[PDB]
């Protein structure tokens, strides 16, 4: 029933994070990202994969990538999603750094997405420059693949865990409780990344890092940056989860309000990248 | 806003929905009041502004809902509603559901009236645009001990085997989810069913163990095992583990295309070959094959080690097989 191989055509390979594929809905000629999951391998049951799907279908924010259903071919399950043209924010970075204004514009958008998710008692659990995507016209939205309901543990045993601890909050690392306020902390780290091009301690060894995050003082923006940027970051990267603002509260923080510009003006970066990159 | 805003809602905006052509009046404006007043619910029904779901506000509210079949023709048509409105309706249903007096809910007491409130939901499974919402609400009420007994015994219960075999995965998944949550949720209430409806049920269930569809085949085979070792279902298993029809089929699932499928069959296979009081049809078919089953169980997924309990059962099965008679 409904063979997805002839329903869709796989093109290039896109994102690693596996096997996602740029592809075309052969019927409507509309471009999509297709994640192809093994099920014969899995082996985190199917009830987790079916669970990861049920959550996605619940999401309908235009700040999070739209889920377009899934199809089964033998033992392989194609999950189909709203394809974003511009690519990752981490990719866009490759053509040179960002305006404190472009940065702010993004964060405002991410924040809008994060509110939606937080309102619906969901977390994202994987906020990095890499999972922030742009459209051809510069709309900023969250790769929905992170998304998860509050309860019954994210990481467990495969295609759920985070490989890198860099953006991880300290109450996550210490295994203790942790809710939507650990999302905020990543947004903090994401900001520093968007500013500097990589999260604090990229030079370091992941095991070492993981033990430092809770022991140390939080990271902080360093350099040629408006005091309200630096302040915005310290709002996020407070080590006590409750001392961190909600999403909405941050949407009103001076750094955003002073600095965010029209979301269309982001097509600057898509047009730069485009100009910069061969092939 | 009070009960004086549920009236100006359900009578005016709601009842009007099922009537419209393609007007500019009910294009968005009239459907907006429908959607806006559902958000007004979740405000008083759930977290009031900053604070918690009020106990003050419910008293003079929950009763005004049962006034007429107001949630009858509400469910008797969706799609035309809203995406985030459907989401509210779901949670609006699912938060007053637990409104309780003493240790019994006034919801259950005044759902059990004209019970066709639930027949609508299961039937929502064929409308792909709502199917998921219906299941979401449905599971939340078959969650209650007295509530699920209503559906279990239905005639249109046996519609599931067509629902589960629906093409669109996510619906064919969510179908099996309500399927399970009934035959499990209440262990005492469930055992009541399988005995009085063994013949019709397991002939229908056997259809599943054939269908492939990798997932439908798997989940069903797995759900089989759970239902047998339930121990509230000791009567049912001794019954099922007796027909040689069932054991014949298991044997072939072990020869399956799929690794995970084979192993998932070995979990119903062992149950047959472990029964203290094995009946004659089983013992006959086992002896008949005995010679070359040892040949199969010698090299059966020899890598999972790892699983002693697997291998401890492995040798145990070859004892039974080699020893009879
Ligand atoms: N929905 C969506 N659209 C896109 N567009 C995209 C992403 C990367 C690139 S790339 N890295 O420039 O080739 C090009 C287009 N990526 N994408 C998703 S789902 N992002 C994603 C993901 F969700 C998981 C792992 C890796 C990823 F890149």
């Amino acid at each position: 029933m409904a063979d997805p191989e002839e329903l869709f055509t796989k093109l290039e390979r896109i994102g690693k994070g596996g096997e996602v594929f740029k592809g075309i809905d052969n019927r409507t000629q509309q471009v999509v990202a297709i994640k192809i999951i093994d099920l014969e391998e899995a082996e985190d049951e199917i009830e987790d994969i079916q669970q990861e799907i049920t959550v996605l279908s619940q999401c309908d924010s235009s700040y999070v990538t739209k889920y377009y259903g899934s199809y089964l071919k033998g033992s392989k399950l194609w999950i189909i999603m709203e394809y974003l043209g511009g690519g990752s924010a981490l990719d866009l970075l490759r053509a040179g750094p960002f305006d404190e204004f472009q940065i702010a514009t993004m964060l405002k958008e991410i924040l809008k997405g994060l509110d939606y998710l937080h309102s619906e008692k969901k977390i994202h659990r994987d906020i990095k420059a890499a999972n922030v995507l742009l459209s051809e016209q510069g709309d900023v939205k969250l790769a929905a693949f992170g998304v998860a309901g509050q309860l019954t543990d994210t990481q467990i045993k495969r295609n759920t865990f985070v490989g890198t601890p860099f953006w991880m909050a300290p109450e996550v690392i210490q295994q203790s409780a942790y809710d939507s306020k650990a999302d905020i902390w990543s947004l903090g780290i994401t900001a520093i990344e968007l500013a500097k091009g990589e999260p604090p301690n990229s030079d370091m060894h992941p095991m070492r890092v993981l033990f430092l995050i809770p022991k140390n003082n939080p990271p902080t923006l360093v350099g040629d940056f408006t005091k309200s940027f630096k302040e915005f970051i310290d709002a996020c990267l407070n080590k006590d989860p409750s001392f961190r603002p909600t999403a909405k509260e941050l949407l009103k923080h001076k750094f955003i309000v002073k600095n965010s510009k029209k979301t269309s003006y982001l097509t600057e970066l898509i047009d730069r990248f485009k100009r910069w990159k061969a092939e | 806003a009070s009960p004086a805003d549920i009236v100006k809602n359900l009578k005016e905006s709601m009842a009007v929905l099922e009537k419209q052509d393609i007007s500019d009046k009910k294009a968005e404006k009239a459907t907006e009041e429908v959607s806006k007043n559902l958000v007004a619910m979740k405000e008083i029904l759930y977290g009031t502004n900053e604070k918690e779901p009020q106990t003050e506000a419910v008293a003079q509210l929950a009763q005004e809902l049962y006034n007429s079949g107001l949630l009858s023709t509400l469910v008797a048509d969706l799609q035309l509603i809203d995406f985030e409105g459907k989401k509210d309706v779901a949670q609006i249903f699912n938060n007053i559901l637990r409104r309780q007096i003493g240790t019994r809910t006034p919801t259950v007491e005044y759902i059990c009236t004209q019970q066709n409130i639930l027949f609508m939901l299961l039937k929502g499974y064929e409308s792909p645009e709502i199917a998921l919402n219906c299941g979401i609400m449905l599971r939340e009420c078959i969650r209650h001990e007295p509530l699920a007994k209503i559906i279990l015994w239905s005639e249109q219960f046996y519609d599931f085997f067509r629902y589960v075999e629906m093409s669109t995965f996510d619906i064919a998944s969510d179908a099996f989810a309500t399927f399970k949550d009934l035959l499990t949720r209440h262990k005492l209430l469930s055992a009541e069913f399988l005995e009085q409806h063994y013949d019709r049920f397991f002939s229908e269930y056997e259809k599943l163990l054939h269908s492939e569809n990798y997932v439908t085949k798997r989940q069903s085979l797995k759900l089989l095992g759970e239902l047998l070792l339930d121990r509230h279902n000791f009567t049912i298993m001794t019954k099922y583990i007796s027909k040689p029809e069932n054991l014949k089929l298991m044997m072939n699932l072990l020869r399956d295309k799929s690794r995970n499928i084979q192993f998932e069959a070995f979990h119903v296979f062992k149950v047959f070959v472990a029964n203290p009081n094995k009946t004659q049809p089983i013992l006959d078919i086992l002896l008949k094959n005995q010679a070359k089953l040892i040949e199969f169980l010698s090299k059966f997924q020899n890598d999972r080690t790892e699983d002693e309990q697997f291998n401890d059962e492995k040798t145990y099965l070859v004892k039974q097989i080699r020893d009879l008679k």
